């Protein structure tokens, strides 16, 4: 959005030196359980492990591969809660501009909390009127003194929570089957082999499973000054 | 002398003797003149932005001989400056409605002198040391001094 | 029948969009940049123009124009050596694109060549190549 | 330019209103949804109808203003642009070599001059009997 | 294949949108004509004040053939 700074370099991809040490059990944790760290590198390994086994990506179903890359698929419960809470953010740094809300489509206002202080300044042209200020609370359908334009506040509010995009993943994405460190070994001793390393992170995560310093070259890896 | 180059090589090279150069015709040259941090960086560059660059940094640097030689004629003239016909105490001339003091509001040293009258204060120093009272300055002929650009 | 997925962006400040999934899958495949690699390929105008920077470079790149191979510029460094892998290579590559490309729809059997002198493939995972950034000539000459 | 400016100089988040030229439509288009056809009454409002992500356009300039921060190479800037992002510094240097070729020269003569004949050689001789050099800049006399 | 070497490219137009920038008509994108007629005005009252000193106390005696109606008398 205009009103973020600039992409970090965390933003595209997190430094290895990040990724969790008990890799065994990292693979074993729920979801719902798993921390913005741990679901990242969750994520990446598996989902590198699947992308860097070309022979069975031609067999594996869309809904088995999104799975293994972490992407949600999406529907219509999930579609409508990221669609508002992008509609949030949105609003945080931008104007509030769209149709006349009538008592079919009320003009949509999102909160967090259980009122949000809006304005309406009428119609179009003409029709527009200086601006009046009321505060919206939840459950009751506002209506203008002057132009009758219709308001209602939407709350992004599921069970004691509010609405992101971590809860909308945790609530909706189902686990599926464990994942099997069998093909986080079979996947490193293909791209990684005689002193190649064509895949880094699972040479680091094979290493973990191994117990930290066992693959060559790892405690020099490991070994830091400050 | 070298008769393995033309004249106007000879003249080059002795110009490259820094390497100025030789880094404006040759971009591994420059690049590997950086320290490696900002080495790194120096991919992105064109070779517009990185001649012109050489060309502002080098017009800078071959003028500063030209302003450091202005500026040592000027301490010259400034170190035997002519003197000037002492002024007469016109209409308007040498008002004082209260001594000067605003540079030493406790001590008031030198309080019929001017802040930068260097001779009244010399005068006004010799008595205070005539009075026991010891101040810096005004002492050491400017002909044996260094630095003070009066030398024959 | 292709689902459709969400694909977020940033690790603080995240945005969500809904993407293809098998448009994603490509997209983290390419970030692998030790397996899917980037290659040059070049002309002959190009070509001379390096000269003006890099002589050996520019030596080196006329070889791989007059052979039309796209090569990796680390590779390039070592074309005197790896010239007849990276011939063995170009043709290998060719048959695979042909029977991939040829078959019928719905027929994902790999293709059959020799990955042995593909790079960077499981068979062939590369030569480790040392830097060349070594002055071996004396000023005083 | 050297000055901010959040709409043209805006280099602090790189924000741009519209998507780079170079994009066909049916891949990434300015955000201009002014030349909607009418609705059809049959239609029902889904959405919300707000100006904001949902709208596709948006979603995208949203999406590549992020996206465009990583880039494998320079987008290289035409000699115009790169001449206008140092128009001060070019000209200030330019200003240094007149004042050193072109006002130091006369400025000496006229020094010198004066040294012989007690006025410039721009100013007319006195006759007055008063002494001394007078005034340089003869035509604010 | 051919290339364009993007130093000698030309500069990209402004968008063309709901909300687009025109500077083709406003005529300040260089000084014009005008400008430099200012300058060579200028330059030359400069030097006329100069060199003709006398010309602010001018004589009134006029003769002026056909008269002082005549066209060719006011200038
Ligand atoms: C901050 C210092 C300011 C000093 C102002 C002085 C003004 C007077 C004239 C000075 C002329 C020299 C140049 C001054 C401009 C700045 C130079 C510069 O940018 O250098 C960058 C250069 C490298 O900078 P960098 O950041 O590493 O690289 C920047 C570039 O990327 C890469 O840079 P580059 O390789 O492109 O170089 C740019 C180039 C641009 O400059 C030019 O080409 C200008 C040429 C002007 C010619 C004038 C004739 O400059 C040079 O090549 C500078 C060469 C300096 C070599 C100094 C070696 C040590 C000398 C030790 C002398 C000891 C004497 C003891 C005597 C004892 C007696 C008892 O800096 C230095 O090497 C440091 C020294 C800088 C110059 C100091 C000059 C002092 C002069 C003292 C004279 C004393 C005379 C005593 C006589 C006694 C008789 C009895
Ligand atoms: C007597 C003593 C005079 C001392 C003058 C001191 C000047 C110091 C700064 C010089 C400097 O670095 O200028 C170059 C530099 C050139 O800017 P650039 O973006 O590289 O220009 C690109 C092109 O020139 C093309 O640029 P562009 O034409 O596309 O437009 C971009 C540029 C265009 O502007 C400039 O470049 C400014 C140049 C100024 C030169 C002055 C000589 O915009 C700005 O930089 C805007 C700066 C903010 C201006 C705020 C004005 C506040 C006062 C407004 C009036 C309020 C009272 C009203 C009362 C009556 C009511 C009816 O100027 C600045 O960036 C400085 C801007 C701030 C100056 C504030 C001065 C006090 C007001
Ligand atoms: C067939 C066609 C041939 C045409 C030939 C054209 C020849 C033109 C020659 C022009 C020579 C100009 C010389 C100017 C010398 C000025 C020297 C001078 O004043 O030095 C001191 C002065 C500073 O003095 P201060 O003591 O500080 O006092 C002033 C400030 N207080 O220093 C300066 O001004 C520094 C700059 C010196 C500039 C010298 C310019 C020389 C120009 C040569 C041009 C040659 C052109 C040849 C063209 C050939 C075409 C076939
Ligand atoms: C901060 C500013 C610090 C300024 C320190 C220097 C002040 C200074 O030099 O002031 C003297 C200077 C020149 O005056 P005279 O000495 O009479 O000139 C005779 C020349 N022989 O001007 C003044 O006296 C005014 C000083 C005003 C207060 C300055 C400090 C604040
Ligand atoms: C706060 C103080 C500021 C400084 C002093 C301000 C002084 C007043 C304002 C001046 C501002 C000028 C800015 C430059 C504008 C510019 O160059 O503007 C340039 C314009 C031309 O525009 P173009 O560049 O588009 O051609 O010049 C003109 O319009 C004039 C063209 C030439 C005319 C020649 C003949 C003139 C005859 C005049 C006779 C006068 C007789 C008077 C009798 C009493
Ligand atoms: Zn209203």
């Amino acid at each position: 959005y205009r009103h973020w700074h600039r992409m970090s370099e965390d933003d595209w991809a997190l430094p290895l030196d990040s990724m969790p040490e008990d890799v065994k059990t990292l693979m074993a944790t729920p979801q719902t359980e798993r921390g913005f760290v741990e679901d990242y590198w969750y994520n990446r390994i598996r989902g590198e492990a699947t992308l860097l086994d070309p022979e069975a990506l031609p067999s594996k179903s869309y809904i088995a591969l999104a799975r293994d890359m972490g992407l949600q698929i999406v529907d219509e419960p999930s579609s409508h809660m990221m669609g508002l809470i992008e509609l949030y953010e949105y609003l945080r740094g931008a104007s509030f501009v769209g149709p006349f809300g009538t008592i079919e489509n009320p003009v949509l206002v999102p909160a967090v909390g259980q009122e949000r202080v809006v304005a309406c300044t009428g119609g179009v042209g003409d029709e527009e009127h200086f601006t009046l200020w009321f505060r919206c609370r939840e459950g009751f359908m506002y209506r203008c003194g002057e132009c009758d334009q219709i308001f209602m506040l939407v709350r992004l509010y599921y069970e004691d929570r509010y609405w992101t995009q971590t809860l909308v993943r945790d609530t909706f994405m189902s686990d599926g089957d464990m994942f099997d460190l069998k093909t986080l070994e079979r996947v490193h001793k293909m791209w990684n082999k005689d002193e190649m390393v064509r895949w880094e992170v699972g040479y680091w995560a094979q290493d973990y499973v191994l117990g930290k310093g066992v693959l060559p070259g790892m405690v020099e890896e490991h070994t830091r000054v400050n | 002398i070298s008769t393995s180059e033309t004249l106007n090589q000879k003249i080059l090279r002795w110009l490259d003797v820094t390497g100025m150069l030789t880094r404006w015709h040759s971009r591994r040259e420059f690049i590997l003149d950086m320290d490696p941090y900002f080495r790194k960086n120096s991919g992105m560059w064109t070779e517009w932005e990185r001649k012109t660059l050489l060309f502002l940094f080098y017009c800078c640097t071959l003028a500063t001989p030209y302003s450091a030689y202005l500026d040592l004629q000027e301490l010259k003239h400034q170190g035997t400056k002519p003197p000037r016909p002492v002024s007469l105490e016109s209409r308007f001339m040498n008002q004082r409605r209260y001594d000067f003091t605003w540079m030493h509001p406790q001590d008031k040293f030198c309080s019929e002198c001017r802040p930068v009258e260097l001779e009244c204060k010399k005068m006004c120093f010799d008595r205070y040391r005539s009075m026991d009272y010891r101040m810096y300055g005004f002492q050491r002929p400017r002909i044996q001094t260094y630095y003070s650009f009066s030398t024959c | 029948q292709v689902p459709d997925v969400f694909a977020t962006f940033g690790w603080e400040r995240r945005l969500t969009v809904i993407h293809h999934p098998g448009v994603m899958a490509i997209s983290k495949l390419l970030d692998q940049r030790t397996v899917v690699k980037p290659r040059a390929t070049f002309n002959q105008e190009l070509v001379e123009e390096i000269g003006d920077y890099d002589e050996d470079l520019q030596r080196k790149a006329q070889v791989a124009l007059d052979n039309g191979l796209a090569i990796e510029w680390r590779v390039l460094d070592f074309i005197d050596d790896e010239l007849p892998r990276l011939l063995a290579e170009k043709r290998e590559i060719e048959k695979a694109r042909e029977q991939v490309m040829s078959k019928a729809p719905g027929d994902y059997t790999q293709p059959v060549f020799d990955s042995s002198v593909v790079v960077p493939t499981p068979a062939n995972l590369g030569r480790n190549y040392p830097t060349l950034n070594l002055p071996s000539g004396d000023p005083t000459e | 330019k050297h000055f901010f400016t959040d709409g043209a100089n805006d280099y602090v988040t790189g924000w741009e209103n519209t998507p780079p030229l170079k994009f066909p439509a049916s891949v990434m288009k300015p955000c201009d949804y002014s030349m909607t056809k009418p609705i059809p009454k049959h239609w029902k409002l889904r959405g919300s109808g707000i100006h904001g992500p949902e709208n596709t356009d948006l979603m995208k300039l949203v999406l590549w203003n992020r996206l465009k921060q990583k880039r494998p190479q320079r987008e290289v800037p035409n000699i115009n642009y790169l001449k206008d992002s140092i128009r001060l510094e070019l000209s200030v240097n330019w200003w240094l070599m007149s004042c050193i070729f072109l006002w130091g020269p006369w400025l000496h003569w006229g020094q010198e001059y004066q040294k012989v004949h007690e006025q410039p050689p721009w100013a007319m001789k006195r006759i007055d009997g008063l002494r001394g050099e007078g005034y340089f800049t003869w035509f604010l006399e | 294949y051919k290339t364009e070497n993007p130093l000698y490219k030309d500069d990209e137009p402004f968008a063309k949108t709901c909300h687009t920038f025109d500077y083709t008509r406003e005529g300040t994108e260089k000084n014009g004509l005008g400008y430099y007629c200012l300058m060579g005005l200028w330059a030359s009252i400069f030097i006329w004040d100069s060199l003709y000193t006398g010309a602010t106390m001018p004589t009134g005696v006029h003769r002026y053939v056909w008269g002082p109606y005549f066209p060719t008398a006011w200038f």
